[PDB]
């Protein structure tokens, strides 16, 4: 006890050094993750001065269409396989087991790799966030000025590496709030106290959050506008949403697992197999995402859309189903790329549909599909990589619908409810059990 | 917050109005409105409710499109059209504003109302004669006026006085039909220090008719 | 779709008197509602969710009920709650409303009031001649007009109406109106107007002569 | 090493059932509570009234009453306190930011009707006291009450239900379930050794208390601004430089608060009278003002709207500055039941609007709104003082519903913890437990 | 998005005119509004601007309420007063939105404005004068024709051919001001086998004058 | 107030040709902007904050200055781009606007087509005469025209307009009117317009006689 009157006397003094360190690093995780998402686009726009370019011609765009999806897919896994085997999968499991000094972050690599290495995958328009791949392409930022500064001790070590990775899942979704709340909620080591400066975290979220908005006003990523509140006597239909999610959660983290297992033979391992198999659900992308755009691509610009209720009850199933398959095949393929975004869609669109159902089923509630939308576009984020808190609160920070807060959650807890009641895990840790199981033998 | 609807009348069977309802005095959005009608004598029957971007609407059990609810949030108002109309659709037609307490909703704030009569007859203006006391007036504490206003086709007239600066003191008999028309008669018990002296209107509106009168109580000279 | 009936039609009790009207569902409902609709005007919001007085209903006024059966009180009703109250329920689509109550307040006796009105000058200017006569505040409602033309009987062309309670003074107020050509009127002097009524004996007459 | 690590990561998320189902009946409980304590408050401060009013004619027959109701009812309340559980005086939290830590205990046979009736007697007397705090303490009794009444045992289940219950608490309160859970785990939770408390379970309570304060107060807000207006790049600056402001004083305000309880601690000695008495001392003296500039007196929370409208001149708000520092010491440092959580807001608020009001006119080219100063420093206070900037900034939005101001907020309330470090300064919340855990022993 | 303001026109000096300024195509709150105005030939100079709420407005360095800005959310419609207007008040008046990049507000949307002129001069209809070529007219393969309008005030006039149904070739010269009065011709080149044997008609308009005028260029005799 | 001075106050460049106007602040501004306005038109903002194209800018033109001067480029302009350039300022209040440029499509020397009539019968139909006299499409706009009544110099009554130069083909207009009393005008009888513009060393008279 006698200590206790000292820590307390003592509390929230960090190293002015570090702190001016985290604003080092959130500036630069900023300006890269800036230019990152800017370059994407780039890609995906030249896919177009190419696919209009020869219009005329159908099957020579199918075919066009796919190379380029190809040439850039392919290029890709390469940059991976051969320079930073890491740069695969997510991106954050690798931050997560870095955070516990069980995995390394080789930025000399991982940096370049991640980077270039998305902008084939993702420029080229397949099933995969960007959001991960930055919060790796974070840490590294962190960690590389750690070691150009050579500052020392754990907290100078796990603290800037952390903000590297908020700062990062921040200037994505420009959403300052959903960064720190992931860290302090998933990234920090889970069961063992640990040195990491919450205000250095903070410092940094904004410097990077500053940096995106210099180069993005006037935009948003989801725009959705007011939707309409939801009273008491329909609070219990946000369970039911809920549970579904629940008991589906895990049962999406068996596929997504077991299928970078069945995905593995095909190429055993073969850079070439592998990176041949690239070009191949790469381009599989491309192709799609010119014969129904919505089972392609990242997956954002078809929210807004679901939540208004303008895709019929059919239209949507399709979606849904369609993109399961294709957020596996290209997650699961280890390819340089998140999971997350495309968990939000996959939220939304099951959420939607929820929506609908009821929205007849009981007219007297005056339900609008579009709130369960909402109720369910983090809702996945809570079943699979469990982190309700986190996954509400991004939810809200760029939907801007504090009236359903309260649906939200009944929502993204009774997932979590149900996934935990029913097998599941962190599909986030155990991506880094298998990798740090598979170090060791 | 006040919710005025028009368009209510004359219709012969058969035909078709289109009620109407301005809003005022609050966000027209945010809100679903609905209609609700009070046969005379009977009680009220729910028609229909259309929420804010109009991407629902619902009638009671009624076929196809006897009945079709629309609104221009641009304009604020609430629309209703009656197609195909039969004597079972002569009431008073009042558009409500619709929010909820738990969730069960409930019809907040109904407005004024408009009057639909299903009939082959014309729409009749009405003929309004002042009531003043006779020659042999006995002329004691309290003055006793009103108006008359009769032979007019639909219902309803409304009487008020002085434009109802005078509100208390009135009264405004049921009105009778006879030979298909209405006929009505207003009464306003003034203090008579106050009337000769001073000036009683009765002011008197015909909606249908589109006429409205104001007849000037003199004595009788 | 849901069959709301409310248990008395119509009912009378004295100010300062507990009553209650009961409203029957023929299914099952859950937080009723209950609007107030006093003559003249469109209903208002009284009582929801079973019982939430709206802002501004006296505290007077108490909602209960549950499922099958509900019902609205009055602790102490006042003359200013004469009405008619409508329970409905929209806890199942589509909603509906009950066959409505209507409370009728019983005062002491208020005898009447008439007033004889000579023909407009404007309207015999058109062959028209009405004969208005008032019988304004009186109670109770059962009031007996008598018209007497030249000291004689008439029931042709008569025609009456009553106003509803009055929401302040309970009383009544009844209009009779006889109807003539501006010729049968002339052809006449005396233009009486007899008024019945429990408040005397002899009935109240008021005439005017054209003389 | 790592070979543990394997296991827990496959093992992690998987919180004993039964600990779940208490967190629910605490919740609801919890919630349940909140709400009645809340309507009680009101009903004396109505009371407060028909007194007042009853007897308007008559000037100081008014003065007089409006200080033997807050004084009767202040004095009943420091009395509760003194002679059955002095832990239920001052915020409320200390000790059970403590008892987290097992340094301090959870008396609820005690401090649950203690710190209700007592807060009713401070609170419906309208003191500047927040009824947070108060509602914070009540709730962790109310956890660990039902741990008790149940015997669950173990760590988790005492460390778990003892947690829900504090949040379930401070959310049923604002109103903001999310301030709540964050409030936890950014101050609460031991802050230097990990520990066995259920995230999850937490949530499960957040809700169940905030669901039944909705069974009880929907269509109504706490605090109602609307949509202000949004703040450019440009004029971002301007919140570093409120945020350095509000960083400087914080500890001042901070050395003030604690000092006070010392120099308000001759007064009475520590006995049960002497401080009883300068209860409905300081009691009255609110009453009082509240009724001759309800701005100095009160919780607050009705004058928050009207200063960010900048319905205040510039002079009505330091002056209501100045007097609410003044009647916040002096009535938090009496060690009366009562938070000092909410008035921070309150006093934070009123910084805030006025930085606006200079900075409006100083750049008319800014096209600022004074307001949105208001909302960046509503939590300012929380930030300097209580140091909790994430759960500050999380409870503002959760009440006041304006995101387009997110970024203005944090690099004001980040300002403000940056100045409050490079400048003494401690979490007034912790330095409390300091004294009060450094005081059980040093004593004997 | 349409910012389309209306009121300007002719005003004697001391006078006041209120301007109108109604904005479609956007919310009209959340918008900063201001007015400026160019003088004709000179530049822009900056009047005023006022936020959503109107509890702030500023003007430029101007006397006491020489200009009076105020807004009507309920309407999206801007306002401008001006009194006791004199010469140095005659320009184009222009009301525009306010929005910002960085934060340095700039005029982002414009609308066409209203001419205000402020004269003691009377109003007066124009006449208009066909301007066909002499009898020694070499016609060659174009043709040049063109009609007179002179006489009138104040401005302006618009000048078509054909109901514009012949926009090519078309000039129309600026006004020239002299004696309080202003006086334009309007020229209209066209291919000489397209005119005697066609319809070449120049049709005037002023506004200010309410009339409205068509003359039809016939050959000199 | 600061005084936005813009640079060329008036300047020609042949399309496809670069260039640049000058845009300087008395005191210290950033972050300029900048709008574009064609005849007949109400400003278009163009670029902003210093060097932002605004949706729909070609990307032919571009921003840039710092603190005290600023400017604006157009890298091979073309003919579209003629118009008036003004900068303005909001970095110090109040907002100021600079003198604006005037971009004019320089182009190759064009002959004056010479057209004049009589006046009007109608017009003489009361007392008034005037004789107008065009001068369409030439360039460069310095252009002069000269009366001779039956013969001889004449200033007196005559007013010129020309007009702005032209979208399309760069060239300029300008319209001359003599005008008269109906007895004045009859009193003579030639009529010659002439006009004396650089493409040409012999001015271009054009008359015609009432006789």
């Amino acid at each position: 006890r006698r200590q206790l009157i000292r820590q307390l006397l003592e509390r929230d003094k960090t190293p002015l050094a570090i702190l001016f360190m985290a604003a080092v690093v959130g500036t630069l995780v900023g300006l890269a993750a800036v230019a990152f998402d800017k370059g994407v686009a780039w890609l995906q726009n030249q896919r177009m001065g190419a696919l209009v370019h020869t219009a005329d011609n159908y099957p020579l765009l199918l075919t066009v269409a796919f190379l380029c999806s190809a040439v850039l897919a392919m290029f890709g896994y390469f940059l991976v396989r051969k320079y930073a085997p890491e740069a695969g999968g997510s991106g954050i499991p690798e931050i997560e087991g870095a955070l516990e000094d069980q995995r390394p972050v080789r930025w000399w690599r991982v940096l370049p790799v991640k980077f270039f290495g998305g902008l084939g995958t993702l420029g080229g328009g397949m099933v995969l966030g960007r959001q991960g791949p930055t919060v790796q392409i974070g840490g590294n930022i962190g960690r590389m000025v750690l070691d150009i500064f050579r500052l020392k001790g754990d907290e100078a070590r796990h603290t800037l590496l952390a903000t590297g990775a908020a700062a990062g899942l921040a200037a994505a979704f420009n959403a300052p709030l959903a960064g720190i709340l992931f860290i302090i909620e998933e990234m920090r080591p889970q069961f063992r106290y640990t040195l990491i400066s919450i205000k250095a975290v903070f410092i940094g979220v904004i410097m990077s959050t500053i940096m995106y908005r210099i180069f993005n006003h006037e935009v948003a990523l989801i725009d959705v506008g007011k939707l309409s509140d939801a009273p008491l006597n329909t609070l219990w239909l946000y369970l039911i949403l809920g549970i579904i999610f629940g008991i589906f959660g895990p049962i999406f983290n068996k596929w997504v697992l077991g299928m970078q297992d069945l995905l593995h033979r095909v190429h055993g391992g073969n850079i070439t197999k592998w990176v041949l198999m690239g070009g191949a659900i790469g381009g599989l992308c491309g192709l799609l995402g010119f014969v129904a755009p919505a089972t392609s691509g990242g997956g954002f610009n078809l929210i807004p859309i679901a939540t208004a209720g303008n895709f019929s009850m059919g239209m949507l199933v399709f979606i849904f189903v369609a993109r399961v398959i294709t957020t596996l095949l290209c997650f699961s393929s280890g390819a340089p790329g998140g999971i997350f975004a495309p968990m939000l869609a996959l939220g939304t669109v099951l959420g939607t549909a929820f929506g609908m159902v009821a929205v007849e089923l009981f007219p007297q509630y005056h339900l609008e599909a579009g709130t369960f939308a909402i109720a369910g576009m983090g809702a996945l984020l809570a079943a699979s990589i469990r982190a309700p808190l986190t996954g509400i609160i991004l939810v809200l920070e760029m939907t801007d619908n504090y009236q359903l807060i309260l649906p939200m959650i009944i929502t993204g807890l009774g997932a979590t409810l149900l996934a935990q009641f029913t097998g599941g895990k962190p599909l986030y840790s155990a991506i880094l059990a298998r990798t740090l199981a598979k170090q060791e033998a | 917050v006040r919710l005025l609807e028009s368009g209510g009348g004359l219709v012969q069977p058969g035909g078709s109005l289109k009620l109407s309802c301005a809003a005022s005095g609050f966000d027209y959005s945010r809100y679903w409105m609905s209609w609700v009608r009070q046969a005379p004598g009977k009680g009220l029957k729910w028609i229909g409710e259309i929420n804010p971007v109009s991407s629902t609407i619902n009638y009671t059990p009624s076929l196809k499109d006897k009945f079709i609810i629309s609104r221009d949030n641009a304009k604020d108002t609430l629309y209703l059209q009656i197609s195909k109309v039969r004597s079972e659709d002569t009431a008073l037609y009042y558009c409500a504003r619709l929010y909820y307490g738990y969730g069960y909703w409930y019809f907040d704030v109904w407005g004024a109302g408009t009057t639909v009569t299903v009939s082959s007859a014309k729409t009749t203006p009405p003929s309004v004669y002042p009531l003043a006391p006779g020659s042999a007036a006995a002329a004691a504490s309290m003055v006793t006026l009103g108006c008359l206003v009769k032979g007019y086709f639909p219902e309803p007239v409304t009487v008020t006085w002085n434009s109802g600066s005078l509100a208390a003191g009135v009264h405004t008999f049921p009105a009778v039909l006879q030979a298909a028309l209405y006929t009505l008669s207003s009464s306003v018990t003034v203090p008579s220090s106050s009337w000769p002296s001073e000036t009683v209107t009765c002011n008197v509106a015909h909606p249908a008719s589109s006429t409205k009168v104001d007849k000037k109580i003199v004595p009788r000279a | 779709d849901i069959v709301l009936t409310q248990s008395p039609a119509i009912m009378s009790a004295a100010p300062g008197d507990k009553v209650t009207m009961t409203c029957s569902a023929s299914s099952s409902v859950s937080y009723i509602h209950w609007y107030q609709q006093k003559s003249g005007t469109s209903p208002k919001r009284w009582i929801y969710d079973t019982s939430k007085l709206t802002s501004g209903v006296p505290v007077r006024f108490s909602g209960s009920g549950s499922g099958t059966s509900y019902s609205l009180t009055i602790n102490t009703m006042e003359a200013e709650d004469a009405a008619t109250y409508y329970c409905q329920q929209w806890s199942s689509h589509p909603q509906t409303f009950g066959g409505g109550t209507k409370l009728e307040i019983l005062r002491a006796d208020a005898a009447p009031t008439v007033s004889i009105f000579p023909p407009s000058s404007e309207q015999l200017t058109s062959g028209g001649a009405s004969v208005v006569c008032f019988l304004n505040n009186f109670y109770p409602k059962d009031i007996n007009v008598k018209w007497k033309i030249d000291g004689s009987e008439r029931q042709n062309g008569v025609l009456n109406s009553w106003t509803d309670q009055d929401s302040k003074d309970s009383t009544y107020s009844m209009s009779s109106t006889l109807t003539l050509t501006k010729d049968e009127y002339e052809r006449h002097n005396s233009y009486t107007c007899e008024a019945t009524h429990k408040t005397s004996t002899s009935p109240i007459v008021k005439s005017f002569n054209r003389a």
